């Protein structure tokens, strides 16, 4: 009997091998179209190690224009029509270097300074502050001084009108323009020194205010003449130090009427409660707001002093498009 | 009987015969699955690699990454049952 | 006997449902899995392909203050580290660069750099030359502080080591958390005329001096035939090693995955393959070389760094 | 901005 | 002949006599003349008398409009047109009283009180500030008080916006607004009240100011719900007599922040050393200018918190005209 | 004879050459000062009339206290003299007036006003009822404290004393240097329609009851019809006095230059012609009456007083 | 006849000078009511002339002076010997 | 004064 | 001003 | 590293 069992037994082994065949077979086909799979990646495998090996684009470098010029006036002329980022190089300046030049109305604007955000602390030296710091972008939002040194080369070249803009937390504008405005070489430190306050609805802070505390505070106050003063390098009137006290890079006098380089301070009103310096650190303009009231953006610029402007209107609004 | 067994005999070879075919076919399916898991792991690994090269390259950016792989411990197995080349005599 | 006929029907009876029933069964998922993995792999180089159509921007302000070199940069007042215009030749136009600022006294130039395997390094001699990769990454302020990987051109630092004498420091930083250091008081290199041969004195650190002394876990022809001091610079596309001159089969440069200055290959190795982990195996290397991020004398043959930088400075 |  | 030679003599006689005879009636010529010139004069003296009969003409009472009102802006819409003399008279009222109008874009703004060269002493009594003091021109240059009962009377027919003008020595105006101002009774002495700031650029010194003295300043010359108090009736917060100290009538809490009827000092700076009162007492307005400087040009309007407003345009140039 | 004829001869002579030629020598000497006298007023008369082509102004400020009588703003404050406006009653526009705060106590409504000469009294009914004259004078700081001279209207003073019983007080000063003053406790007129009769009570002070007893330099009649008390008022053109009623010849107004209460004319009489100096001759008055501010109880009836006002008060 | 001729002559004259006497009063007399006249009128155009210090946009202030007029005057009216005269011849 |  |  |  266990003969007769070994029929379909067996018979059964040998039914089942075909489909053992018929699955060898399918092992076979997956393996190659695998085989062939793993080859067309291998061919995505170079388009891939191509196609990543480019860089990115320096958006910023990209549109930083190759016009020149003495300043941004010239930049104009040889050019220049949108504001941005140029080279200029003016007279004696032994490098050419990097400004955002404010063009509108065909006047080339070239931007010393400028506060928006509080981004940058302005709490620096005296090589800091003639180097300069700060940076610079396509639009004039960004915090920087240009240094002191650039500044001196500049209004050195010809005489330049320097606009002071000024907005309050309330987006608020306002101006004071000085004439022949110009520092001294740094020998003589960085005086200040301009002709005089041409016009402006901001007020005359560079000729001292009579802040009422004591009726010398005008003549303290003033900056016209003064030296420039980092918290490391007293060149004040004052027995103490107004730059240090004030964490800031600038024409002190016995301290400030108008400190465009003081602490940031968001909202405009800050009390003195801190650290102990009860005097008032922030970006003022006390012809127009007072000692507590730090302005909210700030810039000076530079234009030739042979123009002619004339055409900011004001008064009420009406000034505002988009 | 002496016929018919006999004869059994031979459909028993038979099979034998292909048995060892069935392992004929087997070790060199065995020897191709040890390319392609060292090829595709391979692979993958230059992939990864490249894939990064990407993200100083193009705008928006992916991200690839190995995983598990319990896959080599598959190939242990799937690989060393030499039990294949296990040949019939007669 | 009957027990015979069974020792030719107990085998085959399991054969057919052990051996061959078994390896089809496992055999069959294990490519079915590949199928899988691989399967992976298109979907993601596809999407990304799909997204390189655009390349990358980076849109960060520039930094007004420069100088000609890093340090000129500190010495005038930047003391944090990120991106900067430097002009080290009046007569050459500005050009970006990320200065270190804060490691070994600052004022260092970064002259390579790796850092995510962000870049790739497998470039040929005139991409070596011209310079190569991102220098800075947008930290999202605006402001570029996050190093990218890069090589400015070697021509770049050949000019600025031969202007004044350099002194190179290397940093890296394995991917368990430590971090070495190797610095060389003299830094130079030739001409592209020269194949930009590479000279530098005095070692110092604790990384191990591999350019002056190669591989010190080695012995004697295996140790100076590492040694990266007086070597020329090799491309995969132009063989300058010490690896026999005229055989185009010795390519340290094509075995090693990345321009360097080979000789008869390599003790240090950066510029190499960006291995993502650490330790890598002889067998995942394209050439079963030691290719990647190598430094030797710090941790063997067989790791890669996941931070690995050259800074120059003069003094 | 001044001082006592 | 001797008798004969007397003939002639008496001959000679006769013709002087017929001389003097003209002569007579020369003399009487001139009398007749004479005559006649005087009562020619008698005629002129009658007429002269009539000529030099009429007297001045007061230009100033000429100048004070009919029209009326229960205020200026009453004055506005019953007429009134130009900024003047009017008599107005309010609710409770009991005698209409003469007022100057400021009319401008057909608002017509009731003053109350200006302070502009320093011709009037301030330094008065109870009565005298509220029966009123000072004095009234057809031009708002002279100095005044207009009276705390009027002010009450006037506050309490309907809501009031005050505006309180301030000019320091340069010329440089500023303003603050305080709306639903008004004074409570002569019962409740005359306690300042107002909702609130609306706005200004001069500064909320009704609201106290941080003067930097001592942590409590602000709460002690916040002048919101202070009685009004004069030299010799004392109605402070402080242990002393801040009106006598500072000779005037002022709402003063522990003193004051902003002062508008304190002593007038030419200049705005002003010390102390004179007398014993070491403290300000001139015309200040703390949240601009500090204690030691007295504004220049001072004025409180009232007009109905229930107007538009705004219409002063303001940031630039363009806003003066005779 | 010879003498005889000679006689007449040698006296005919000197009659001629003296009592004849000399007459005429000094009568025609005179009559040219009388005519140099004349130019003299001719064009006195004449340069001033032709500036009076424009009258005078006063542009002063106007006080801002105010009352409804001087009395009312001494109370309110009005400490000084000065002018200021007052508003006795509320349904009639308030009116500028001369209040005396200095004088006796102070509080006084100047209702009349004699100091220079500055203003003629010689007006009519009209004028004197509706008030003429200027109030007061710029000192030159805009501020009208100089009192000038005038009349209140009698209408206004009416008015005042019939909503309230006042007194007045008069004040007057010589050309010396001294001066008297007199007061009575009550004041008050009736109206027009009765011609304004005067009715005041009780005397005191030391220039003399004018008033109610009249020149008490007088005898019998002389003196009763020298008494203003229950007068009526009289002007040139309307005689009410007390000097034979229906004879139109008989009007003291007429005669002694001003609107007052005449009876039979007068013992006080201001208002009249302002002489300048003190004394004036009978010869000197238009009608050879006692005529200028006159207050005989004090000075005779040829004495015209350099200052002379009447005030009121209530009480 | 030629003396007494010179007589009726001296005689005439005289006549003829007290014609001359009579003039002289009435001229002493008009003269009298004449310097008082002026001065009356003058002290009024005085006073009348006072008033308009208060009354016109410009004044002219006048006074008066020398009263040696009344001195002058004062004898030109009691040199009233002008009463002279004669007679002669009647009867 | 008084009158005749 | 204050007075403290 | 070296080469053989
Ligand atoms: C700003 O800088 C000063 C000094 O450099 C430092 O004390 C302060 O912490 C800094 N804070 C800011 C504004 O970031
Ligand atoms: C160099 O390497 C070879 C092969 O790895 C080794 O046999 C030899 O010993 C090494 N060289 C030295 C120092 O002997
Ligand atoms: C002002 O008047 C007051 C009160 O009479 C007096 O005390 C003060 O001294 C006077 N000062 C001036 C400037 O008139
Ligand atoms: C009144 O005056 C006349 C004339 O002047 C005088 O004669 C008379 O005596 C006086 N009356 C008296 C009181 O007798
Ligand atoms: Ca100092
Ligand atoms: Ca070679
Ligand atoms: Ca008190
Ligand atoms: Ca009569």
């Amino acid at each position: 009997k266990t003969v007769q069992k070994i029929l379909e037994e067996v018979r059964i082994l040998e039914q089942i091998g075909v489909s053992h065949d018929a699955q060898i077979q399918e092992l076979s086909e997956m393996w190659r179209v695998n085989q062939q799979f793993v080859t067309r990646l291998q061919q995505q495998l170079v388009d891939i190690r191509q196609t990543c090996s480019r860089s990115c684009q320096d958006t910023t470098a990209n549109k930083i224009s190759p016009i020149t010029g003495k300043d941004c006036q010239q930049v104009v002329d040889n050019g220049g029509k949108d504001s941005g980022l140029y080279y200029i190089k003016p007279l004696k300046a032994k490098q050419p270097f990097l400004v955002f030049c404010e063009i509108e109305n065909g006047n080339g604007w070239t931007v010393i300074q400028h506060r928006h955000d509080g981004s940058v602390n302005f709490t620096r030296d005296w090589v800091s502050y003639r180097e300069g710091f700060g940076y610079l972008a396509p639009t004039l939002t960004t915090e920087f001084w240009l240094g002191n040194e650039k500044i001196h080369l500049l209004t050195g070249q010809q005489a330049y009108r320097l606009r002071i803009d000024l907005t309050d937390w309330e987006n608020t504008h306002r101006y004071a323009d000085y004439g022949h405005f110009k520092l001294t070489p740094e020998s003589d430190e960085y005086r200040l020194f301009y002709s005089m306050y041409l016009d402006g609805d901001a007020g005359n802070a560079f000729d001292g205010f009579d802040f009422g505390d004591d009726p010398q505070d005008k003549f303290y106050t003033t900056h016209l003449g003064m030296l420039f003063s980092t918290p490391e390098r007293d060149n004040d009137k004052y027995e103490g130090s107004c730059a240090e006290q004030d964490g800031s890079g600038w024409w002190m006098n016995r301290c400030h009427a108008g400190h465009l380089n003081g602490k940031y301070y968001f909202g405009g009103n800050y009390r003195k409660t801190d650290v102990e310096f009860p005097y008032d650190d922030g970006i003022i303009w006390a012809t127009w707001h007072d000692r507590w009231y730090s302005l909210k953006m700030t810039t000076m610029k530079l234009l030739p002093m042979g123009r002619d402007l004339s055409g900011h209107g004001g008064q009420q609004q009406s000034k505002g498009n988009s | 009987y002496s016929e018919v067994l006999r004869e059994l005999e031979r459909r028993i070879i038979h099979l034998q015969r292909r048995i060892n075919m069935q392992l004929q076919q087997l070790t060199l399916l065995q020897h191709n699955i040890k390319t392609q898991v060292s090829q595709i792991l391979r692979v993958e690994v230059d992939i990864d690699v490249a894939l990064r090269a990407c993200k100083g390259s193009c705008a928006r950016y992916l991200e690839y990454r190995l995983d598990k792989e319990k896959n080599l411990q598959l190939e242990k197995a799937a690989s060393y049952i030499a039990n294949l080349k296990f040949e019939r005599f007669e | 006997a009957q027990k015979e006929i069974e020792n030719r029907y107990k085998e085959v009876k399991i054969r057919i449902e052990s051996t061959v029933a078994g390896s089809l069964r496992s055999m069959k998922s294990v490519l079915e899995h590949l199928r899988a993995k691989m399967q992976r792999m298109e979907e993601a180089i596809k999407t990304q392909k799909e997204l390189c159509s655009a390349p990358c921007t980076v849109n960060c302000r520039v930094p007004v203050v420069s100088g000609m070199h890093c340090e000129d940069i500190y010495r005038n007042g930047g003391r944090t580290s990120e991106a900067y215009y430097i002009q080290p030749d009046l007569f050459s136009e500005p050009y970006k660069v990320f200065c270190d600022m804060e490691s070994h006294g600052g004022g260092w130039t970064v002259v390579q750099n790796r850092v995510d395997g962000s870049s790739n390094f497998a470039r040929d001699w005139n991409t070596y030359k011209a310079e190569f990769g991102n220098i800075a990454f947008g930290n999202g302020k605006s402001i570029c502080n996050i190093p990218g990987e890069y090589w400015l051109g070697t021509k770049t630092v050949h000019q600025l080591t031969k202007q004044h004498t350099q002194q190179v420091l290397f940093d890296m930083s394995d991917w368990e958390g430590s971090s070495v250091y190797a610095q060389y008081a003299s830094f130079r290199p030739e001409n592209e005329a020269q194949g930009y041969r590479l000279w530098v004195e005095d070692y110092s650190g604790n990384a191990g001096n591999a350019l002056l002394e190669g591989a010190t876990q080695l012995m004697g022809d295996n140790r100076t035939m590492t040694i990266h001091n007086g070597m020329q610079f090799s491309t995969f596309d132009r063989d300058n090693d010490n690896w026999n001159p005229g055989d185009p089969t010795k390519h340290c440069s094509r075995e090693d995955a990345g321009g360097w200055w080979y000789n008869r290959c390599h003790a240090a190795n950066p510029n190499g393959r960006y291995y993502w982990g650490g330790i890598y195996t002889k067998e995942q290397a394209d050439y079963g070389t030691d290719d990647g991020v190598v430094w030797m004398n710090w941790k063997g043959s067989w790791y890669s760094m996941r931070q690995m930088a050259m800074k120059l400075r003069p003094k | 901005g001044h001082r006592p």
